C-alpha cells in the first residue's frame, strides 16, 4: 500500500495531546536574548576580481604552460 | 495571455511582493502629448527633447541655433518640470562649449552617472574636422581629423540648502568644458563603460585614454582624491570669487586656487595612460613573438570592462604591426604585417597597468586595413555580449539622444519606473 | 549621399554607437538611423547607414554581408530611400 | 518627527520550515522560519517540545541543516534578505543554551539584479560547497573548510539568464547542478559540474531537454535513484541521462502544484502541494538491479486529502506532518492507512492560530466601552476568516469567524449594530454556460441575499476561474452573515465606507466597484453604489457611473471623497439623494490611499510617493499643497498630524515626510522633506488610528502586515527621542546578534536605488528587551536612575 511511514522513533507523538479544536496562539518558545561573546573560525568574503578579468587571466597563464613546457619535448 | 491590472493589485494583498519587474509587461499608465504639456507654443524655437531623468522628475532638451549669416552654432541645455498633466516649468538655461567655434552640426548626448545624480555630462561630435580652406559652398572638411567635447554640468538642487545670495546664482551652478581632436580609426563611443565609475569619464583620444574626475568638497577634510589612491596625473583646485579644461559656473574662469582655501572648492583630476607606452611595454616583457618585432603601424583602444569597485579598467589593444616571419627557412624571411590584440587592466589606484592576454600574430593576405578594425571591433561586441550580466536598475548609465537634426525619429521620452510617456 | 545601405538581422542588444564603429573604418558616414521600438524601447534590429562615398559602402557590403555578429548573421544590403 | 515603533503580535505566517538534528545528534528537531523568528522544536512523546526563539535582524530568505566531515551534529545555514549569511552551531552547557556563529559575512554584489523567482540557496550532498542564485546570470560558490580562516566566495557566469529553480545531484563524482531555465524557445532542463579548482562551470553529465512551459519545481532525488524530477503545471517528469518517465495526470491540472518534501530517506515518496490546498502523494516505483544498484520503474500520484493552503510541508514522524500555511492556518496532520466517510486519508490533529495576510482593519469597542478591538480581514481562499483581537485581562486574545473565502475590506457602523464585508469567492464553469461554486463559503450560506438588478452596462472560457464579489453584513455578536448583495457579473468591488453624506440622517454602505471583463485587461468603467441596510433588509439608493476603478473612498465633511484610476474626486450628496462631482484632481498616476485630516487629504500612489491636497471652501476645489520627491513605491500611508504624513513602501520599509517650516518661497513650500527613515521588515496594508488599552507621548497608529504582525506607531518628544537613542546605541553594546549582524546596518533604509541610516524612529523591540537581560549586565547607564523600571515599563503600558 501507500503507507508503511518511516518510524524514527515509536515513543513520537504517542502521548501528545491538546484538549482545544482550531485555537493555537501558544508561542512557548521562549526567546533568547544573547549576552555572552564567542569569536567565529570564519569570516566570509566574495573575490574582488571580475569574471571576464579572472578567466583572461587564468587562460592566459594555461596558454603559457602549454608553451614553457618546451625544456623537454 | 496578458493578466488584467486589478488581478496584479489583489495578489500584491495577500503576498507583500511589489515591484517595477514585476509590473513590466503592464502598459503605460499615463502617456502625456507633449503639446499638451509645453506653454507659449506657436513655433517656439527648435526644443529638441532629449528625455526624463532617472529620478524621473526632470524632462531636458536643446536647441542647435545657426545663425544663417560663415555660420557658427551654439548649442543650449535647458531642465524643465515635470508635474503630470500640468504645464511644464524651467528650471534652468545654460550655454554649453563656452567660446567654441562649431563648424559642422554635431551630434549630442546628454548621460548621468549610476548614483551620482548631482552633474550631467554632454559629449559632442562632427562627422568631420573643418579644414584649413574654404571651396565657395562652405569651409569644407578634413578627411582625417574629427572634434570632440565634452562638458559636465550641474543639476539643479533638489532644493533648499546654502542660500547665501550676494544680490539669483548659487553654490553649485559650475561647468566645465574640453576639446581635442581624434585621428581614424576613430575612437569608439562607449558610454556605458566610460561613465561606469561615478564622478569619472574615460576619454579616448587615440594617443591615450584619459580618467577625469570632477568633484565638489566642503569644510571638512575626509574624502580627497579618487583617481590616484609613474604616469603623468594632474590635479587642480577652483574656487569662486593632459586635456586642456576651462571651468566656469555660469559666466567666465572662476578663481584657480590651492589647498589652503576655506569654503566650498571644485577639484578636477586627469589620470593619463600613453598607448605606445602600453604597447612598447607588453611587446617587450610578456610577448612570445617579441623577437620577430620591428613597428607598428596603427592602434585601436577598445573597453572591455569597467569595476568601480576595484578601479580597475580593462582595455584590449588592436595592433596594426610589422614582423618578422616565425624562423623556419623555406627561402627569404622578409618582413610581413600582421595584426593582433592585446588586453591590459589599468589600476587607477596604483596606476600600475597589468598585462592580461597577448594574442598571436594573424597575416594580413592584403585585407583593406578597414576590414581589420571592422573585423577586431566585431570580436569586442562578441567578448562584450558573451560576458553580458545584467545590472541593478538604479545603478545604470542613462543615455539621452535625439537624432532629429541628423537625418533621423524619435516619438515616445519614457519614464519606465513610474509608466509615463510623453508622446512627441 | 551616394549610397544607403540596409542593415539587419541585429542582436537587439547592439547599439547604433557598435554600428559605427564597425561601419567607420571602411570610409565617411554621413548618417546612421538604428530603429528602434516605441513600445518596448529596444531595438527593432534592423537599421539604415548611408555613406558619403558609393566605393566605401560597397567595400563595407562584402565583408559584412553574412557574416556572424553576436552568433547571428548580419544582412547588407542596397536601399535607394 | 519622532516615533516609537513596537510589536503587540508577532508574524505568524510560516515561510520555511524544515527538520534535522541540531540541537543533540540523537534529537529530531523542527526549525520555522517566520520571517525575522526562528522557532526551534524537538520531536517527542507529547509532541513538539519547545526550545528557543532566534530572533534574526534580518528576514530569513535560506534555511538549510548540513553535517560536514567530523561534525558533532548538523549545523544551520542562514541568508538573510539583505545578503548576511552565517554559519551557526546550538551548544548547551547543562542549562545554559547559546548559539554560536561559527562563519559570518555579507554576500552582496553591486552589480547584478535580484532574479525574479527570489533566493535560492542549496548546499551540495557531500557538504563541499554552498551554491546561491541571488542575481541573473551569476552563480555564487561558497567553499565548505575549516582549514582556512576566510571563506572566500566567488561567481561564475551563468549562460541562462532567467533560472527558475536549482538543486544539487546527489551520487555524482564532482558537485552538480541541475536547474529549469526560460527562454524564447520555451523551458528546458540543463546541468552542470561546479570546479572549486578552476572556479567554473564544465559540461553536464546529461544535457538539453524540452520541458513543460509551466516547469516550476526541480527535486533532487537521493543516493538510490539519482536524478531529478520536475513538477509543472500538467505533468511530472523523471530525468537521469537517457532514462526519461514522464506522467500527465489530469487531477493535478486544476490547481498549481507549489511545494514538495521528501517522506522516505531514499526517496520512494514526496508529498506535493497544491493552491487548492489538496495534499497527494508521488510515488517513485523501485526496479532493483542485479548489479547492486536500483532504477525507477513508474510514477505515480494519489490524492491523500485536503489540508491548508501549505507554504512548506515537513514528514516529522509516525505519519504526522508539519503544515506550514502562510495564508492561512498552520496544522499538525495524520496520514492514515485507513480513509474516512468523505474518502480522506489525512486527519486534523492541531491547528496553529495564522492573522496573515491582514489586508484591511478596523478598531471598534464591540463589548463594553473604551476597550479598543481589532476586526481584521485576514486569510484569502478557503483560508479567510475575520479574526477579533483584543487585550484581554485575565496577552491577546483571538475569535476566529471563517468565511471560506477571500475578504477584502471592512467597516463599521454602529447605528446598525454590524460590519460590513466586502469579499470574493471563485467560481469555476460547466457545461451549463453558468459557473457554480467550489465549496459553500459565507455569501452562499447568508440568511438572506440579494442580486444587483443594475442596466448601467447593458450591452466567458469554459474551466476558467472567475471571481464573484459580495457585500456581507454580519452581525456584531454573533458574526451570522445577515446578508449577502451579489454584484453584477464580472464586477469587483474594490473600496467600502459607511458614513452620513450631506444632511441626510441616514448611514449608507457606500461600495466603489469596476468592471473586469476577460476582453480587456484595463478597468474603464465602474460604479459607486449607495446601500442602505435600514432593518434586516438592504437597499439600493443610488448609483454612479465612473470610466474606471473606484480604488480608495474616504469620507469627508458630509461629502464622498473617491480616487477613480489617476483621479481624486469629491462628489456632494444632494437633496433628491444622487451624487454630484464638485471638484477633480488629475496629476496621478495610480490613486490607491487616501486618508483625511479636516480640509487636508494625503494622497498615496503605487508608484509615485504621496501627495497633499488642501480643499478649498471658498473656491470649491483642491490645491497641491506639496509633494514627496524622493521615489516610492506606495502599499499604505497614514495621517500622523497637520504636518507629519506616514508612509509604507514597497522595500518593507516606513518614512515619515514633512511641511518644511524652513521654507522661504512657494517652490520649497512644496517640498515635503522625509525625517524619518526605518526598515521594518514587513509589508504594511493597513494603517489605523486607535489601541488596544483601556483610555506618557502622544499618538497611537496601529498596524496589520501580510505576515499576520501587528504593530504600534506613537510619536515621541525630541528630549525621549535623543535619551532613547543613546539608551537604542548602548544596548546594542550589550545585546548581541545570532550570525554578527549589525543592529544598525538591519534598521537602515535600503532600496535596490539607495542605502541610508535609520533616523527619526525608535525600535521598541530592542528598548523593552532591557527588561528580560540579567541585573549586572544592565549598565547601558552611565549618567544617575540605576533603577530604569519608572521607564520600559511605562513604555510597556502602551500596548
Ligand atoms: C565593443 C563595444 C562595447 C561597448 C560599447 N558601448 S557602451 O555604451 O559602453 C555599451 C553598450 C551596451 C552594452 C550591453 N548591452 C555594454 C556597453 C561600444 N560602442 C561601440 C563599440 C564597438 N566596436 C562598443
Amino acid at each position: 500500500f501507500l503507507k508503511g511511514l518511516p518510524v524514527y522513533n515509536k515513543s513520537n507523538f504517542s502521548r501528545f495531546h491538546a484538549d482545544s479544536v482550531c485555537k493555537a496562539s501558544n508561542r512557548r518558545p521562549s526567546v533568547y536574548l544573547p549576552t555572552r561573546e564567542y569569536p567565529s573560525e570564519q569570516i566570509i568574503v566574495t573575490e574582488k576580481t571580475n569574471i571576464l578579468l579572472r578567466y583572461l587571466h587564468q587562460q592566459w597563464d594555461k596558454k603559457n604552460a602549454a608553451k614553457k613546457r618546451d625544456q623537454e619535448q | 495571455r496578458r493578466e488584467h491590472v486589478l488581478k496584479q493589485l489583489e495578489r500584491v494583498k495577500i503576498s507583500g511582493q511589489l515591484s517595477p519587474r514585476l509590473f513590466r509587461k503592464l502598459p503605460p499608465r499615463v502617456c502625456v502629448s507633449l503639446k499638451n504639456i509645453v506653454d507659449e507654443d506657436f513655433l517656439y524655437a527648435g526644443h529638441i527633447f532629449l528625455g526624463f531623468s532617472k529620478c524621473g522628475r526632470y524632462v531636458l532638451s536643446y536647441t542647435s541655433s545657426s545663425g544663417d549669416d560663415f555660420s557658427f552654432y551654439i548649442y543650449h541645455l535647458y531642465w524643465w518640470e515635470f508635474n503630470v498633466h500640468s504645464k511644464l516649468k524651467l528650471v534652468r538655461q545654460v550655454r554649453l562649449f563656452q567660446d567654441e567655434e562649431i563648424y559642422s552640426d554635431l551630434y549630442l548626448t546628454v548621460c548621468e552617472w549610476p548614483s551620482d545624480a548631482s552633474k550631467v555630462i554632454v559629449f559632442g561630435f562632427n562627422t568631420r574636422s573643418a579644414n584649413g580652406m574654404l571651396m565657395n559652398m562652405m569651409m569644407m572638411s578634413d578627411e582625417n581629423h574629427r572634434d570632440i567635447y565634452v562638458s559636465t554640468v550641474a543639476v539643479p538642487p533638489p532644493g533648499r540648502c546654502a542660500a547665501c545670495q550676494d544680490a539669483q546664482c548659487l553654490r553649485h551652478g559650475f561647468m566645465l568644458h574640453t576639446k581635442y581632436q581624434v585621428v581614424y580609426p576613430f575612437p569608439t563611443f562607449q558610454p556605458a563603460f566610460q561613465l561606469k565609475k561615478d564622478q569619472v569619464v574615460l576619454l579616448n583620444t587615440s594617443y591615450s585614454l584619459v580618467a577625469c574626475a570632477v568633484s565638489v568638497h566642503s569644510a571638512g577634510d575626509r574624502s580627497f582624491c579618487q583617481i590616484l589612491y609613474y604616469v603623468n596625473y594632474t590635479k587642480l583646485y577652483y574656487v569662486l570669487e593632459f586635456v586642456v579644461t576651462d571651468l566656469r559656473g555660469r559666466n567666465l574662469r572662476p578663481m584657480r586656487e590651492r589647498t589652503a582655501v576655506q569654503g566650498q572648492y571644485l577639484t578636477v583630476e586627469q589620470l593619463t595612460l600613453d598607448f605606445e607606452y602600453v604597447i612598447n611595454e607588453v611587446i617587450r616583457h610578456d610577448a612570445t613573438w617579441g623577437h620577430q618585432f620591428c613597428s607598428f603601424s596603427d592602434y585601436d583602444i577598445v573597453i572591455l570592462e569597467v569595476c568601480p569597485e576595484t578601479n580597475q579598467v580593462l582595455i584590449n589593444i588592436g595592433l596594426l604591426l610589422l614582423a618578422f616571419p616565425s624562423p623556419t627557412e623555406e627561402g627569404q624571411l622578409r618582413p610581413k604585417t600582421y595584426h593582433t590584440s592585446l588586453k591590459v587592466a589599468w589600476d587607477l589606484n596604483t596606476g600600475i597597468f597589468e598585462t592580461v592576454s597577448v594574442g598571436d600574430l594573424t597575416e594580413v593576405k592584403g585585407q583593406t586595413s578597414g576590414s581589420v578594425w571592422s573585423s577586431y571591433r566585431k570580436s569586442c561586441v562578441d567578448m562584450v555580449m558573451k560576458w553580458l550580466v545584467p545590472e541593478s536598475s538604479g545603478r545604470y548609465v542613462n543615455r539621452m539622444t535625439n537624432e532629429a537634426l541628423h537625418k533621423g525619429s524619435l516619438k515616445v521620452l519614457a519614464d519606465s519606473e513610474r509608466y509615463t510617456w510623453i508622446v512627441l | 549621399g551616394p549610397m544607403r545601405l540596409y542593415v539587419g538581422s541585429l542582436h537587439f542588444n547592439i547599439t547604433e554607437d557598435m554600428l559605427r564603429g564597425i561601419f567607420e573604418p571602411f570610409g565617411r558616414i554621413e548618417s546612421i538611423q538604428l530603429m528602434m521600438d516605441s513600445e518596448t524601447g529596444r531595438s527593432k534590429g534592423y537599421g539604415f547607414i548611408t555613406f558619403s562615398d558609393s566605393e566605401c559602402a560597397k567595400k563595407a557590403l562584402e565583408q559584412l554581408n553574412g557574416f556572424e555578429l553576436a552568433g547571428r548573421p548580419m544582412k547588407v544590403g542596397h536601399v535607394t530611400e | 518627527s519622532y516615533n516609537y515603533v513596537v510589536t503587540a503580535q508577532k508574524p505568524t505566517a510560516v515561510n520555511g520550515c524544515v527538520t534535522g538534528h541540531f540541537t543533540s545528534a540523537e534529537d529530531l528537531n523542527l526549525l520555522i522560519a517566520k520571517n525575522t523568528r526562528l522557532e526551534i522544536y524537538v520531536v517527542t512523546a507529547e509532541g513538539l517540545r519547545p526550545v528557543k526563539e532566534v530572533g534574526m535582524y534580518g528576514k530569513i530568505a535560506v534555511m538549510e541543516l548540513f553535517r560536514p566531515k567530523g561534525e558533532s551534529k548538523d549545523l544551520l545555514f542562514i541568508l538573510t534578505a539583505k545578503y548576511n549569511a552565517c554559519i551557526l552551531e546550538y551548544k548547551q552547557s547543562g542549562e545554559s543554551i547559546d548559539i554560536i556563529t561559527r562563519a559570518h559575512g555579507n554576500v552582496q554584489d553591486r552589480i547584478g539584479r535580484p532574479s525574479e523567482t527570489g533566493i535560492i540557496g542549496i548546499i551540495d550532498p557531500e557538504c563541499r560547497m554552498i551554491g546561491l542564485r541571488l542575481y541573473d546570470g551569476l552563480f555564487k560558490v561558497i567553499p565548505l573548510d575549516r582549514d582556512n580562516k576566510e571563506l572566500k566566495a566567488f561567481n561564475i557566469r551563468l549562460e541562462e539568464l532567467h533560472v527558475i529553480d536549482v538543486k544539487f545531484l546527489y551520487g555524482c563524482q564532482a558537485p552538480t547542478i541541475c536547474f529549469v531555465y526560460q527562454d524564447p524557445q520555451g523551458r528546458h532542463v540543463k546541468t552542470y559540474e561546479v570546479s572549486l579548482r578552476e572556479k567554473e562551470f564544465n559540461k553536464g553529465p546529461w544535457k538539453q531537454e524540452n520541458v513543460e512551459a509551466e516547469a516550476s519545481m526541480v527535486i533532487a532525488v537521493p543516493e538510490p535513484f539519482g536524478g531529478a524530477i520536475i513538477i509543472g503545471q500538467e505533468s511530472i517528469t523523471y530525468h537521469n541521462g537517457d532514462k526519461y518517465l514522464a506522467i500527465a495526470p489530469p487531477i493535478i491540472k486544476q490547481s498549481t502544484i507549489v511545494c514538495h518534501n521528501r517522506v522516505d530517506p531514499n526517496g520512494s515518496r514526496y508529498l506535493l502541494g497544491d493552491m487548492e490546498g489538496r495534499l497527494f502523494m508521488l510515488l517513485l516505483e523501485k526496479e532493483e538491479q542485479m548489479d547492486g544498484t536500483v532504477t525507477l520503474k513508474d510514477l505515480r500520484v494519489e490524492l491523500l486529502g485536503e489540508t491548508s493552503i501549505a507554504e512548506c510541508l515537513t514528514y516529522l514522524d509516525n505519519g504526522v506532518v508539519f503544515v506550514g500555511s502562510r495564508l492561512g492556518d498552520s496544522q499538525l496532520v495524520k496520514l492514515n492507512v485507513d480513509s474516512n466517510e468523505q474518502g480522506s486519508y489525512v486527519v486534523a490533529m492541531e491547528t496553529f492560530t495564522n492573522l496573515g495576510p491582514i489586508v484591511d482593519m478596523c478598531v471598534v469597542d464591540l463589548e463594553r466601552q473604551g476597550q479598543g478591538q481589532l476586526v481584521t480581514c485576514s486569510g484569502a481562499f478557503k483560508e479567510g476568516s475575520l479574526r477579533i483581537i483584543r487585550n484581554g485581562i485575565g496577552k491577546l486574545h483571538i475569535r476566529t469567524v471563517p468565511l471560506y473565502e477571500s475578504p477584502r475590506k471592512i467597516c463599521y457602523q454602529e447605528v446598525s449594530q454590524c460590519f460590513g464585508v466586502l469579499s470574493s469567492r471563485i467560481e469555476v464553469q460547466d457545461t451549463s454556460g453558468g459557473t457554480t461554486a467550489l465549496r459553500p463559503s459565507a455569501s452562499t450560506q447568508a440568511l438572506s441575499s440579494s442580486v444587483s438588478s443594475s442596466k448601467l452596462f447593458s450591452s466567458t472560457s469554459f474551466g476558467e476561474e472567475v471571481e464573484v464579489h459580495n457585500l456581507l453584513i454580519i452581525d456584531q455578536h454573533t458574526f451570522e452573515v445577515l446578508h449577502a448583495h451579489q454584484f453584477l457579473q464580472n464586477e469587483y468591488a474594490l473600496s467600502l465606507v459607511s458614513c452620513k453624506l450631506g444632511k441626510d440622517p441616514n448611514t449608507y454602505f457606500i461600495v466603489g466597484t469596476a468592471m473586469v471583463y476577460p476582453e480587456e485587461a484595463e478597468p474603464k468603467q465602474g460604479r459607486i453604489v449607495v446601500f442602505q441596510y435600514s432593518d434586516g433588509k438592504l437597499q439600493t439608493v443610488a448609483e454612479k457611473e465612473v470610466k474606471g476603478a473606484v480604488y480608495s473612498m474616504v469620507e469627508f465633511n458630509g461629502k464622498l471623497l473617491a480616487s477613480i484610476n489617476s483621479t481624486v474626486r469629491l462628489y456632494e450628496w444632494t437633496t433628491e439623494k444622487e451624487l454630484r462631482t464638485e471638484c477633480n484632481h488629475y496629476n496621478n498616476i495610480m490613486a490607491l490611499y487616501l486618508k483625511t485630516k479636516g480640509d487636508f487629504i494625503l494622497v498615496g500612489d503605487l508608484m509615485r510617493s504621496v501627495l497633499l491636497l488642501a480643499y478649498k471652501p471658498m473656491e470649491g476645489n483642491f490645491e497641491e499643497i506639496a509633494r514627496d520627491f524622493n521615489p516610492n513605491w506606495m502599499s499604505a500611508v497614514e495621517i500622523l498630524d497637520d504636518d507629519n504624513f506616514l508612509g509604507a513602501e514597497n522595500a518593507f520599509n516606513l518614512f515619515v515626510c514633512q511641511k518644511d517650516s524652513a521654507a522661504t518661497t512657494d517652490e520649497e513650500r512644496q517640498h515635503l522633506q522625509e525625517v524619518g527613515l526605518f526598515h521594518l521588515g514587513e509589508f504594511v496594508n493597513v494603517f489605523c488610528h486607535g489601541s488596544l488599552v483601556m483610555q506618557p507621548t502622544q499618538g497611537s497608529v496601529l498596524f496589520g502586515t501580510v505576515n499576520g504582525m501587528i504593530g504600534l506607531v506613537t510619536s515621541l518628544s525630541e528630549s525621549w527621542y535623543n535619551l532613547l537613542l543613546d539608551m537604542q546605541n548602548r544596548l546594542n553594546k550589550v545585546i548581541k546578534s545570532v550570525g554578527k549582524i549589525e543592529h544598525s546596518f538591519w534598521r537602515s533604509f535600503h532600496t535596490e536605488r539607495k542605502t541610508e541610516p535609520a533616523t527619526g524612529f525608535i525600535d521598541g523591540d530592542l528598548i523593552e528587551s532591557f527588561l528580560d537581560i540579567s541585573r549586572p549586565k544592565m549598565q547601558e547607564v552611565v549618567a544617575t536612575a540605576d533603577d530604569l523600571i519608572k521607564v520600559v515599563e511605562e513604555l510597556t503600558r502602551i500596548h
